[PDB]
């Protein structure tokens, strides 16, 4: 792809179409559905689950005592930056997640789409593909929806695809 | 003749920026802070009792400092020190001092 | 100062939300709270990569 | 339809397990979720995106689904969880949300099941207006299975009618009640009522009876 | 948490319309898609409707398709339903509730969530019957111990019964209704007592009929 | 693909083949051998492998102490707290890392073959080739063995594909 | 005329639940416990030396 | 009570295997001890995605 | 891929070509320069980044002392472990990501190339391609730049493609 397309409203990924009944453009529920729950398994993952904790050791002192405080204060410090730690690395594990599997589901949309249209289109390398048909919207439709045939539209793509 | 059909994906004039293994800062659409780091500045009152001892120590009320009567067989959740608190009684101390606070807290 | 609302966690300064994982308000904490980390903020994405138009 | 077995049992602390079948038109393609109904009130949310659990929900409730199969289980099954629970999922065919049959887990009930039988009488208001209805109740009994006898002077009636009310939330304790109803030509011309419990927590059927006086 | 004022239930005659409508506060409604559901007497739970947040989508159940209408007001937060040609296989509760849907049905703004915000409403019940809503009649049944009430010959079902202007609460079974072969409801409702109160504090049932301006009080004791 | 195959017991990929002998299933030998050789690695990455930890502090307290107490708790809750944290980390990295390889060694097959074919095939999209020449078992022995020569079947397979 | 090839992959009729980063809840062929939690309820006099 | 088998990690409610990495009976450990985690169950995955047929 | 190629030193990906004018190699610049970039990336994470401690407990012990020497070789054994298991998975998972990222660069390029040639070539599936016409090292180098055009050479590799 090149970029994205910021007049998409209702959905995340979707499609574009020019044809001789002009330009037109619809999102998929299905995978942007799919990205929306796992980003919201992930959020009922993190947010909200907070355990209890009560009564601990002290952790500022206004005295000077030694070896105790000195203890006191390494135990609070080593749990601070282990816990840190594990911050730092569990967002950026997840947010990597997130990336991943967002584009996953674009590429999904694009090789269902791609094996549905077996030999009538070519895949020009830019997220767009060549249909070889004269195709109207109902035939985008029948697209998307999943009910494209190919045998119907099969010989006149191979023609128009080979002489 | 032939028809083209693109594949593609949306986007925002204003996304936020996060951090991934792969990259120190990219670009998303909508994020969200998971650090809170903002408070109101008061205690609140529940669902844990509460039990401001301003003027006085738990030690302060646990002897019977005059000014601590107040907390005579009181219990509590928390007990809020303050930077207030004095003692105005009879001049004490206490060997090991934190363990019995601590023990009583 | 004592108010009168309802939170879970307490800190020194002052009662706080229990629902992001972590916090860096204070380190001395009493009740459900979120653990007590160095960054300032960390941010966790809720949406793909955003290459604008 | 979604296809859910009619009963569920267990003992308490057992883990008990309900499942759920689709089709490819609502489950092969969205996501399921699960409702808790306590008898007499709203049902209430448990799972969502078939393995997700709101605020109010605690981790011993879990879900799970495959294919055109979806699971929900519960861990720590207790005294509080006697209740209906309903599998439910979005088909895109019907364009619409399908639930599914409903599923009724019980618990072990230690089967103590002694019924604190009564036999009650017609008051006054009652044959007054020309009415009497002679009533008999079992409570804290178990298992859902029983029979009554009746005998109308030890004679069998047909068409009698009681209620089964479901088990208590902390005793796990069953309870039925069945009335006899008639006017007082069929009541004033018999003396002696009587209801004999069939149950499966006693050696053998039990009377007790009433007579007119 | 969610305060929804529910109304629109009762009787309807065969043939006729029922019309209900739930107004809700608590929460953004402008941003929720709802649902209609419905569950007979007995067992079920089938869906009947579902409204987008802007009404830009509506969809029935086949059962209760071409007779059916589900609407909403974002100004007076108020989500409505109305179906016309009733027949006694819609004699049930009705509940106006959020239930998790397919993305689109919900805003932009709620689409990502750790909440999942949800809620049922109380039932609305609406019976299909011949008229004559007759009001309730309530006797004392009196002889470890057992006493009780049994309220007889009502109809519609929405009953309730409490003990002592609400003292007794435990030991109390009150029964499910059974209905017969003329239009008419009963309700039993017991408790164990000990035999050592038959004299302590004798008992009171109370029991509360809306569909009537019914409140009868009885007293239940031995000769 | 749909579904998976119960019937599968002398491995865990496979090939189903529908030609005018019949049909037939054969599992794969090698993606079954690496997933298995990946999966017993991971085991004993995991699985014996234990240190030694002798003498400790104490960690059950019948008697009122304070200070000292309250420091050794704090540290063996601390300590137990992370290692916890580590442990479900673990299990759940380890096991998106399973599903990930089976994946894709099962995806690592499915390519694998249609290289194989070159133009004698079509990809149907749910998992099945449609192979455009009459191909006998001895036929399919030589795909999956890695013997067929799309040559031999090329003009045949182009014939019938297009015309 | 032309034959159909297919590419599966096995199955059993009772796998187990696992957790993974995508899924909570997510069933597999089989798995093993990482958490020993069951012991006999006595002590070993091998390999260490016991003074009871 | 003392018994008479083979195990190099001793617990107070008695001698438990050394094999699986983690251990919830107790921690306090004598040995080549699992370490102590809340979990009751973690459960390792070997094998493939399993939708049955 | 067969294996490396270990004559390429300008560059870490590449294409090797056999045409009538000869064999010839040259690597790709803008995939290597993207692995390079990731790789001094992590190591600009990675390397350099150390924070200060000063003043801790003491961690060896000349004489018997009990509790506190206990308690004290407790913490900082603890610490220790927890911190050695962090730097191990924090390799391991580091050193998994530029596996990953180097193949995923590859394959980047190899699908890059395999759109641009549209029908004009074949997948012989060991990383080579088999174009179908006459291809000089100005054709070569129109590919490897980006600027080759299909529709000039379509014709004669479609007739040498299917005839
Ligand atoms: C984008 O994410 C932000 C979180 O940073 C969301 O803002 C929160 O929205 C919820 C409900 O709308 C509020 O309760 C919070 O107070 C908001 N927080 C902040 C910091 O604004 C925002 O809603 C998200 N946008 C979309 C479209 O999902
Ligand atoms: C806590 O102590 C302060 C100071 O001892 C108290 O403030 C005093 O209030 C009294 C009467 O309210 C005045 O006579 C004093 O002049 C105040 N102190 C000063 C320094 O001006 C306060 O009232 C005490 N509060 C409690 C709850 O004990
Ligand atoms: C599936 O995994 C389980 C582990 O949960 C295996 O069961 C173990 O099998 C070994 C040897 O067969 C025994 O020593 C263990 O006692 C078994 N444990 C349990 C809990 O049963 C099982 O063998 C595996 N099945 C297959 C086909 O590999």
């Amino acid at each position: 792809i090149e970029n994205g397309w910021e007049g998409m409203v209702d959905g995340w990924y979707g499609f574009r179409h020019q044809n001789s009944e002009g330009r037109g453009q619809a999102a998929d529920l299905k995978s942007t559905q799919a990205a929306i729950d796992q980003i919201n398994g992930k959020l009922n993952r993190l947010i909200g689950k907070t355990n209890e904790k009560f009564h601990q050791i002290e952790k500022e002192f206004s005295e000077v005592e030694g070896r105790i405080q000195d203890l006191e204060k390494y135990v609070e410090d080593t749990k601070i930056d282990l816990w840190s730690y594990n911050a730092e690395l569990l967002v950026a594990l997840e947010n990597q997640h997130t990336i991943d599997l967002t584009d996953s589901e674009m590429n999904k949309l694009f090789e269902k789409t791609k094996k549905q249209l077996r030999e009538n289109a070519e895949d020009m390398g830019n997220g767009c593909f060549k249909i070889y048909h004269k195709c109207d919207n109902a035939c985008i439709g029948s697209i998307r929806n999943g009910t494209y045939d190919h045998d119907v539209y099969r010989d006149e793509a191979l023609n128009n695809r080979f002489q | 003749p032939g028809a083209t059909l693109c594949l593609g994906h949306h986007a925002v004039p204003n996304g936020t920026i996060v951090k991934t293994i792969t990259n120190d800062q990219i670009e998303v659409t909508n994020a969200t802070e998971l650090v809170q780091n903002s408070s109101i500045g008061e205690i609140c009152d529940s669902p844990h009792q509460i039990l401001d001892g301003e003027n006085c120590t738990l030690i302060d009320a646990l002897l019977g400092d005059p000014q601590c009567d107040g907390f005579q067989n009181k219990k509590w959740d928390l007990f809020v020190e303050r930077s207030k608190a004095y003692s105005n009684c009879y001049p004490y101390d206490v060997p090991d001092y934190a363990s019995l606070r601590s023990l009583v807290a | 100062p004592i108010g009168k609302c309802n939170s879970e966690c307490i800190t020194p300064n002052g009662s706080i939300p229990n629902d992001k994982p972590f916090q860096n308000v204070n380190r001395i904490t009493y009740g459900a709270c979120p653990r007590y980390v160095k960054q300032s903020t960390l941010k966790l994405a809720t949406g793909m990569r955003n290459v604008p138009e | 339809m979604l296809t859910q077995p009619p009963s569920a049992s267990g003992t308490p602390g057992q883990r008990v397990t309900i499942s759920c079948s689709g089709s490819s038109s609502n489950i092969g393609g969205n996501t399921v979720h699960w409702f808790q109904q306590l008898p007499g009130t709203a049902p209430k949310l448990l799972i969502y995106t078939n393995s997700l659990r709101p605020s109010g929900v605690p981790d011993r409730f879990s879900g799970s689904k495959s294919g055109t199969s979806a699971s929900l289980a519960i861990s720590g099954l207790q005294s509080e969880d006697e209740a209906d629970y309903y599998c439910a999922a979005w088909d895109n065919s019907l364009n619409g949300q399908v639930f599914g049959g409903g599923t009724k887990l019980t618990v072990l009930g230690q089967p103590k099941a002694a019924p604190s039988v009564t036999l009650f009488p017609p008051s006054s208001e009652e044959l007054q207006a020309n009415k009497a209805t002679l009533v008999c109740l079992i409570s804290d009994f178990y298992p859902g299975a029983v029979t009554v006898a009746w005998k109308a002077d030890s004679s069998p009636v047909k068409a009698g009618v009681e209620t089964t009310t479901p088990s208590k939330q902390s005793n796990n304790k069953y309870a039925a009640s069945s009335y006899l109803s008639l006017t007082p030509e069929q009541w004033k011309s018999h003396r002696s009522y009587s209801c004999q419990v069939t149950h499966e927590g006693s050696t053998v059927e039990k009377t007790v009876a009433p007579t007119e006086c | 948490q969610v305060q929804l004022l529910e109304s629109g239930g009762g009787v309807v005659q065969p043939g006729r319309s029922l019309r209900l409508s739930c107004a809700a506060s608590g929460f953004t409604f402008s941003n929720y898609g709802m649902h209609w559901v419905r569950q007979a007497p007995g067992k079920g739970l089938e869906w009947v409707a579902i409204i987008s947040f802007d009404g830009s989508k509506k969809y029935y159940a086949n059962s209760v398709k071409g007779r059916s209408t589900i609407s909403r007001d974002n100004s007076k937060n108020t989500l409505s339903l109305q179906m016309n040609s009733l027949g006694p296989e819609d004699t049930a509760l009705y509940y106006c509730a959020k239930l998790p849907s397919p993305y689109y049905f919900d805003s932009r703004f709620v689409w990502v969530a750790a909440s999942a915000f949800h809620f049922w409403g109380q039932g609305i019940l609406v019976t299909v019957s011949s008229a004559s809503t007759k009001g309730p009649s309530v006797f004392p049944l009196a002889p470890t111990a057992a006493l009780g009430c049994l309220v007889k010959d009502y109809f519609p079902e929405p009953v309730t019964v409490s003990w002592n202007s609400g003292a007794l609460t435990s030991g109390v079974h009150t029964f499910p209704a059974v209905l017969q072969s003329s239009g008419l409801y009963s309700l039993s409702s017991v408790v164990t007592v000990p035999s050592s109160s038959l004299g302590t504090q004798t008992y009171i049932c109370n029991v509360n009929h809306k569909p009537s301006n019914t409140k009868v009080d009885k007293r239940v004791e031995p000769k």
